[PDB]
């Protein structure tokens, strides 16, 4: 017998093992979350452990079948992911370095309080205390305060520890054949041995770069017309040419600027679509939001939920005493169990997000007969994806008519048109900008290409030319700013937000052409039209098997990352802007700065 | 008027492993087949040469009734040329199979919170098993080419796994009892017709 002959059989054990235990886990690890005890912590502790345990005895197996010698490809994909888990490369003293690091960052990220001056009995942690604050006060002093004190007091706790993480994940990068960590990072998206389909890590910074390029011209025009319009609510906080002050942008980073809405609605006199009222009117409840969103993938040709969907999951706040993490999740626990957990409320922002995490379920149930392994998304962004569109179509008047909540006497004028697309730019576009920076400041930082010295500097210059953004206060070496946003001192990549945005409109774009929808982009619904479901399942039940090259050409027909269709999606709101900006300067000055 | 004990094989308390599945004789008795098409508390009936419609009017020298329990989506393996772990190394059927297969769920049954691990299946075998073959060996999988001394390891697996079956298991993941019966015709008495 051969070795890859071993490693089939080898594989064959690790799958029917892993499928065990990984449903203990789950089950454990849904039991706390939906009844929140000490014994259910200790419950999924102990799976979780006999998990992680499990994986770090597979993951040492398998080193022994040495790659070279396999030829079937699918089976290299799943003894190479099985291979690359890094707590076995590092010494143990190393390794056990690392793991107090990361854990002494993630408690002081979640742990972290603010006191206001005068009173040290009265203080803010980041959620919800410090958070409230950048998403919905207006006073220039208290934004300014919660985002410097978030910084002062627990972004300089986490530069000592950064720095070290950096030294130590370099060496188990290196260690394991990469460059540095965000080139391993850049691995997700890796493809070798496939003609026509192959992408190298490298690539992927280019073609980040080469898309952000055309991203641009929308951005600085959303750019200029927020700072018009916040300039004219703080005329003497604001220059008309300088970058936006950093604690004005609606959250604590500016990672989104969905909260600048109020102050930058195009037509304050034409009200947003809510459907909220009806729902009431109409007395649905739970069940009834998650019956109209199975509903709209049966609409398309996909699977009904199964039984156990309904019996299982916890749609509902479970009550008073018994306490669960109301954070909404889609599970997929394996050996055919599909559970949504989610506190339900009868609101149009519950309804839209249950067609997102259903549609994370869809996904889950479509690639559930691949090899444990590849039970994935084609990369990183591709889950994502696949639940954005969800909530895309489902929330048209288009369809919010034909479910009979909207009522047929709206009518849709090119007003709440711009009111809608501005808002969805403000989420949405003005992420992107944001991604790309910081990810782009830690490949580098990885690379080694900002010494420690120059951290905040650097980070700070690209915020100014990259973002339009600029501190308001300035900022030595001894903070950590990356480090004060839960991404970065949790040790996840970010890039994923900014792939998965380009894909999603690629999706939607190719789905409404499929279901032969007349119009723009954006009031585009793919409801009863199994056409486009058909063209989504075919990529979805491909799961890891095949390169996501391959899986996105199945819907798109291209077999790169395309900005395109996010610029179709907001034609019509970049044709607004530019009219607005006719007497307002485009772009930003780098040398402009709040504290003069 | 002798009525044959098919009670004893289908409302058993307990079903053998596939591996290890059962096998009861039927013999010298009536056998009333029309209850049990006509009965609709099986998921499964298929019969192959034989039909299940009114063929109490026929006559065999004996029955075999082979049962064990299985997961949902391994059901379909279990007839005339199907390939898969259970069909090639659990329980195998003849091209020429002349019988019917009875299945349905037993989730009510056979699954318990936080797994039943009383049934098991063969995962690895050196060969395909012949129809009506029975192995109840659990001599260590030789995967490679050093000996594994009888204890599992590197390239070394103990053979027989188990379905763990849970109650929130998915269908094609729950437990379903399968009663395969085989007719059998030989120049012999035909102990077995039932009106
Ligand atoms: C297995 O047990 C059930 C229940 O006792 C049997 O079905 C019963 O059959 C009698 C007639 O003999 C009826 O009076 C009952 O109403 C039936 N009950 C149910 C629940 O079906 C069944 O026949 C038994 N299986 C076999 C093969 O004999
Ligand atoms: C959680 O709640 C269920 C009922 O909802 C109860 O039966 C169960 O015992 C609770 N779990 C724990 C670990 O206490
Ligand atoms: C890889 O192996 C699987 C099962 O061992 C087989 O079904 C498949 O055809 C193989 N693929 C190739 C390209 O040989
Ligand atoms: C879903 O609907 C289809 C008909 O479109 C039906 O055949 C199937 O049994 C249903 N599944 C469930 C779990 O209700
Ligand atoms: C989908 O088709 C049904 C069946 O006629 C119809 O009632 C519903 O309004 C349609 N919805 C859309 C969005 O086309
Ligand atoms: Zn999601």
């Amino acid at each position: 017998s051969t070795i890859e002959e071993q490693a089939k059989t080898f594989l064959d054990k690790f799958n029917h093992e892993a499928e065990d235990l990984f449903y203990q886990s789950s089950l454990a690890s849904w039991n706390y979350n939906t009844n929140i005890t000490e014994e259910n912590v200790q419950n999924m502790n102990n799976a979780g452990d006999k998990w992680s345990a499990f994986l770090k005895e597979q993951s040492t197996l398998a080193q022994m079948y040495p790659l070279q010698e396999i030829q079937n490809l699918t089976v290299k994909l799943q003894l190479q992911a099985l291979q690359q888990n890094g707590s076995s490369v590092l010494s143990e003293d190393k390794s056990k370095r690392l793991n107090t690091i990361l854990n002494t960052m993630s408690t002081i990220y979640s742990t972290g309080k603010v006191c206001n001056p005068d009173n040290p009995q009265e203080c803010l942690l980041l959620e919800p205390g410090l958070n409230e604050i950048m998403a919905n006060s207006l006073d220039y002093n208290e934004r300014l305060w919660a985002w410097e004190s978030w910084r002062s007091e627990v972004g300089k706790q986490l530069r000592p520890l950064y720095e070290e993480y950096v030294v130590l994940k370099n060496e188990m990068a290196r260690a394991n054949h990469y460059e540095d960590y965000g080139d391993y990072w850049r691995g997700d998206y890796e493809v070798n041995g496939v003609d026509g389909y192959d992408y190298s890590r490298g690539q992927l910074i280019e073609d980040v770069e080469h898309t952000f390029e055309e991203i641009k011209p929308l951005y600085e025009h959303l750019h200029a017309y927020v700072r018009a319009k916040l300039m004219n609510a703080y005329p003497s906080y604001i220059s008309p040419i300088g970058c936006l002050p950093a604690h004005l942008l609606g959250d604590m980073w500016g990672r989104f600027w969905t909260n600048l809405y109020s102050l930058t609605v195009p037509f304050g006199q034409k009200p947003n679509i809510d459907v909220t009222d009806a729902m009431v009117d109409q007395a649905w409840d739970a069940q009834r939001i998650f019956k109209e969103a199975e509903k709209f993938f049966v609409s398309v040709g996909l699977p009904n939920m199964t039984q156990g969907f309904w019996e299982n999951s916890m749609l509902t706040d479970p009550g008073n005493v018994q306490k669960a993490v109301c954070h909404p999740t889609a599970w997929d626990l394996g050996k055919g169990d599909f559970r949504i957990l989610m506190c339900t409320k009868v609101t149009m922002d519950d309804f839209l997000t249950a067609h997102h995490e259903m549609g994370h379920i869809q996904y889950d149930m479509a690639y559930a007969a691949q090899p444990f392994l590849l039970r994935n998304g084609a990369n990183e962004g591709f889950h994502e994806a696949v639940g954005e569109i969800m909530s895309l179509s489902a929330a048209t008047p288009k369809h919010l008519k034909s479910i009979g909540l909207l009522s047929p006497d709206f009518q849709e004028d090119n007003e709440t048109e711009i009111n809608f697309l501005l808002k969805q730019a403000l989420t949405i576009v003005g992420t992107l900008p944001f991604t790309y920076m910081l990810e782009k400041w830690r490949w580098m930082v990885f690379k080694g290409e900002i010494p420690k010295d120059q951290w905040m500097k650097k980070w700070w210059e690209m915020k100014r030319e990259i973002v339009g953004v600029v501190e308001p206060v300035p900022h030595d070496e001894t903070y950590c700013d990356p480090a004060s946003l839960f991404h970065v001192s949790n040790d996840y990549s970010f890039i994923r937000y900014y792939t998965r945005t380009l894909y999603q409109f690629q999706f939607q774009e190719a789905l409404c052409q499929a279901a032969k929808h007349e119009g723009p982009l954006h009031k585009c619904d793919i409801s009863n039209s199994t056409e486009a479901g058909q063209k989504l399942f075919n990529m979805l039940r491909l799961g890891k098997s095949e390169p996501w090259t391959l899986a996105l050409e199945n819907v798109v027909g291209a077999k790169n990352m395309n900005v395109r269709p996010l610029l179709n999606y907001f034609e019509p709101l970049f044709t607004w802007l530019k009219d607005q900006n006719k007497n307002s300067f485009v772009g930003w000055s780098t040398d402009w700065s709040p504290y003069a | 008027t002798n009525l044959c004990p098919f009670g004893e094989v289908f409302n058993a308390t307990r079903f053998a492993s596939v591996y290890a599945w059962n096998r009861k004789r039927i013999s010298n008795c009536v056998a009333d087949y029309s209850v049990l098409y006509n009965s609709a508390s099986f998921s499964t009936f298929k019969c192959y040469g034989v039909s299940p419609t009114k063929l109490n009017d026929l006559c065999f020298t004996n029955v075999y009734a082979d049962s064990f329990v299985i997961r949902g989506d391994e059901v379909r393996q279990i007839a005339p040329g199907q390939t898969g772990k259970i069909a090639d190394y659990n329980y195998k059927l003849p091209d020429d199979f002349t019988g019917c297969v009875i299945a349905w769920n037993s989730n009510n049954l056979d699954s318990k919170v936080g797994g039943n691990y009383n049934y098991l299946y063969r995962l690895f075998r050196k060969s395909n098993l012949k129809p009506f073959e029975r192995d109840i060996s659990t001599e260590i999988y030789q995967a490679g080419s050093t000996p594994c001394n009888g204890v599992e390891g590197f390239n070394c697996y103990f053979p027989l796994q188990s379905y763990g079956f849970q109650p929130t298991y998915g269908v094609g993941y729950q437990p379903y009892r399968v009663v395969v019966l085989s007719f059998e015709l030989l120049h012999a008495p035909a102990t077995v017709c039932g009106p």
